[PDB]
């Protein structure tokens, strides 16, 4: 379900009002064993349109790095000090708090130190039925030049229904804005598929 | 089986286009989109219906046609997002005989500040209380008999009563509002409108105001009214307790409602000041003076024009890990009630509020050959949805990922659900996805010994991916799945137009 | 009936069983979206599930007899040339991506066998 051409639909909650949300990927490139590099693991497009209201659409490109349990961990204290990580990092215990709301992340614990030494021992991260990541706008998808995008989502997807659920955190704003995302179905069962690679 | 009517909120997303509602039939086995004429198209031009609520008698039929002292008619009210209610008198003639869906009663919400949320719109003994996100309430006294109820998103072919729907610690002031309040009888302007006040001055309708308004300082998410005392309502916000709370009502309001009243029985009164200029007073506010006190409330009375505020209190609350309270309703078991509550992330509670504050029953991470599918189809729910209760035990959930039906008094053992009977938890599986909302219609109950119970039931689910989709459904007895089959869908191919809540009128 | 032993040679290589193609996981991924799109459509989809003008009707809610009986003739044939074991043994594959397209595709392939 994290396919380079596949949609996701939902709602987001902001505030009390209810807001559609569309999310069209665009390059999927997820490492394993070894991973030094900072080229993102996801990328797409998110869209923003109004539902109970008449806000008109905002479309942004939006970048992602996943949760393995190697170099990124849960907390943001293990990402290395980068200026294109440094986006992603709020607070270990915000950072606890916005995991511990999830279930799947409790049945991960029970099978602050503490919890990254547990951290320290886990299986690998592709194996496992429900995947962490940060999500993070990074501009308008449009035109670049022609920003209320300055917090960043807490993301946990589940691979077998391949939905999408999570928080948008920021630190001069409401919080805990919900995303709740599902795989939009086509019209034809039979599929057919495209390919590209960088040169 | 039987046909089934139904009406359907479609808002809009483009500015200058209408936002409405749709009326669609079940009939035999297929879908219909019932061609009626609505309302003229400007009402509804950057306003949407937030909600419905649908009033006619219990127990009596609904009337026929448009000379009786008791009331038989059916009403519909409607909740738009600018603040502005409709009632719509003979909602099911008008649809029969293709008639003009206009509305009759315009009411408005008068203490404000286009972008109004309605929390909540609901009716119960004679008192229609409509609340806003911001945490703003509003109650309207309508004129009308004992025996009219709200007509919920559910059918049940018996009729339990664990719901304090059929019918001491009243003080003075809930006395004389229940004897100064009373139906008086069907005339003229003897209509549902009767105990309200108008503005002053939608075509040549008079609009009227509140009769009371409340302010809170949470902002409320979901609201129900106590089945068991009027004046009573209880509130959930996300990350925030349960709250109980209770109007307070002054002697200074409940004297001059009832001295307004008296007045308004001694004489369409559109314009109390034309009276009053005409009786030689200059404003209402004098003349009921003349003819009858706290002072800050009096003043309040006549700055609003009618409109009393009024101040709540709590009087329960229930007692880190936040909670994300989707749903809750009240029950009698069989002060003596419970309330049943689902939470977003998979949870089910039970309180009972007069013994303790903390949670009765707490049923918390539910999805952590018959039992391999079984567990399978715990392991896929993800968020609970919606919630109903069939019977005073009985529970039917819809997550996104399937339907449950819980028993909570035969439970006995949290966290390993395998040491459990057969029939306290049965799960179909089915991929609903992003509902909106539901029709429940049980079509066939079948209750045995040591209440176990099958059935066979209908479900109207609309979706974000804009279909309207009925199902037919079945749970047996001592079998821990269930069967469940598509009767029939349609899909709305716009790309602005959405399928929002919808609300049952009838079925046969 | 080339490409159906091209495909039984690529879904039977394990960890133990990495000489002729190597275990790749893209290629049975292929295989089993072969074998899935030989086996759905919307007829199969009606039969299976069920019992501008602003309201359409979807296209799996709407001549299937025919197709539905070549769908599962088709089936019969992928039974009897023996593609069902390999699916099995792709439900108890190492890789998740594998077990849970084969997962799917074999309860399509019971579902339509029945």
């Amino acid at each position: 379900y994290l396919r380079p051409r596949m949609q996701f639909t939902g709602y987001q909650i902001s505030g009390y009002k209810r807001y559609q949300v569309t999310v069209n990927l665009k390059t999927v490139d997820l490492p394993k064993k070894d991973c030094t590099s900072l080229s993102p693991h996801l990328s797409g497009f998110l869209s923003i349109r109004g539902l109970t209201n008449q806000h008109p659409e905002i479309s942004t490109y939006f970048e992602a790095y996943a949760v393995n349990h190697k170099e990124l961990g849960f907390l943001s204290s293990s990402w290395k000090d980068e200026p294109v990580l440094n986006e992603f990092k709020a607070t270990d215990q915000t950072d606890l708090e916005h995991w511990i709301n999830f279930p799947s992340f409790r049945q991960l614990f029970l099978m602050i130190s503490r919890i990254f030494s547990q951290e320290k021992q886990f299986d690998n991260y592709l194996n496992e039925r429900f995947i962490f990541m940060k999500w993070k706008e990074k501009f308008l998808v449009p035109d670049a030049l022609l920003a209320s995008y300055d917090g960043f989502y807490y993301i946990v997807h589940d691979q077998v229904t391949g939905n999408i659920q999570g928080f948008y955190y920021h630190q001069d704003a409401e919080k805990f804005q919900q995303l709740e995302l599902v795989p939009s179905l086509k019209n034809k069962v039979e599929s057919s598929d495209c390919s590209f690679e960088f040169a | 089986t039987g046909r089934i009517q139904f009406a359907v909120s479609t808002p809009c997303n483009t500015k200058g286009k209408p936002s409405g509602y749709r009326l669609f039939e079940f009939k035999n086995d297929r879908l219909a989109l019932v061609p009626s004429e609505r309302g003229c198209t400007k009402v509804d031009v950057n306003a949407n219906i937030q909600a419905f609520c649908y009033l006619r008698p219990n127990g009596r039929d609904t009337s026929i046609s448009p000379t009786h002292i008791l009331d038989s008619c059916d009403y519909m009210v409607l909740a738009k997002s600018n603040g502005f209610i409709e009632i719509i008198s003979n909602y099911q003639y008008k649809i029969k005989n293709g008639l003009r869906l206009a509305p009759s009663y315009i009411l408005r919400c008068t203490p404000e500040d286009s972008d109004y949320m309605i929390a909540g719109l609901e009716y119960s003994q004679g008192l229609l209380y409509c609340c806003m996100c911001s945490g703003r309430i509003y109650v309207f006294v309508m004129n009308l008999p004992t025996d009219y109820i709200q007509y919920k998103n559910m059918y049940n072919p018996m009729f339990p009563d664990c719901f304090f729907k059929v019918h001491t610690h009243s003080s003075e002031e809930e006395k004389l509002f229940e004897g100064s309040t009373r139906y008086t009888g069907r005339s003229c302007s003897k209509h549902i409108c009767y105990f309200l006040l108008p503005i002053e001055p939608y075509q040549g309708l008079p609009i009227y105001r509140p009769s009371m308004y409340l302010h809170i300082e949470r902002g409320i998410s979901t609201f129900h009214i106590n089945p068991l005392d009027r004046f009573c309502f209880m509130t959930v916000s996300p990350r925030s307790p349960l709250f109980i709370r209770k109007i307070i009502l002054p002697l200074t309001y409940v004297t001059f409602l009832s001295t307004f009243i008296s007045l308004k029985n001694s004489i369409e009164i559109l314009s109390w000041d034309n009276v009053a200029q005409q009786n030689g007073f200059g404003s209402l506010f004098s003349w009921i003076s003349n003819k009858f006190i706290n002072s800050t409330i009096w003043d309040d009375i006549v700055k609003y024009s009618g409109t009393g505020m009024l101040d709540s209190g709590i009087v329960w609350k229930q007692r880190r890990r936040n909670t994300f309270m989707v749903d809750f309703e009240i029950v009698e078991k069989i002060k003596k009630m419970d309330i049943v509550c689902i939470d977003h992330f998979v949870t089910l509670s039970a309180f009972r509020p007069r013994y303790y504050d903390e949670p009765i029953i707490k049923i918390d991470s539910l999805s952590n050959d018959e039992t391999a599918q079984f567990k399978q189809a715990l392991g896929n729910l993800c968020s609970f949805k919606k919630l109903f209760m069939l019977d005073d035990s009985l529970c039917f959930i819809l997550d996104t990922h399937g339907v449950l039906l819980i028993n909570r008094f035969e439970i006995k053992n949290t966290k390993n659900l395998l040491r459990n009977s057969k029939d306290t938890i049965r799960i179909i599986p089915h991929d609903f996805g992003l509902i909106n909302d539901t029709i429940v219609i049980i079509n066939d109950i079948d209750v045995g010994t040591d209440n176990v119970c099958a059935l066979t039931f209908h479900l109207v689910v609309t979706s974000m991916a804009g279909e309207i989709t009925v199902l037919k459904g079945e749970f047996f007895k001592n079998c821990r799945l269930g069967r469940i089959k598509l009767c029939d869908s349609l899909k709305l191919n716009r790309k602005d137009r959405f399928v929002d809540k919808l609300a049952l009128i009838d079925y046969d | 009936d080339e490409i159906l032993n091209i495909m039984s040679e690529i879904l039977v290589e394990t960890t133990t069983d990495s000489s002729s193609y190597g275990n790749d996981s893209n290629l049975k991924l292929a295989c089993l979206w072969v074998l899935n799109n030989l086996l759905w459509n919307s007829s199969v989809s009606h039969y299976t599930q069920y019992a501008g003008d602003e309201f359409v009707r979807t296209p799996a809610a709407k001549s299937n007899v025919q197709v539905t009986r070549a769908t599962v003739e088709r089936c019969r044939k992928l039974v009897e040339v023996g593609l069902y074991d390999l699916v099995r043994k792709n439900i108890t594959d190492e890789s998740l991506s594998v077990r849970e397209k084969a997962r799917t595709l074999l309860y399509h392939m019971d579902l339509l066998l029945k």
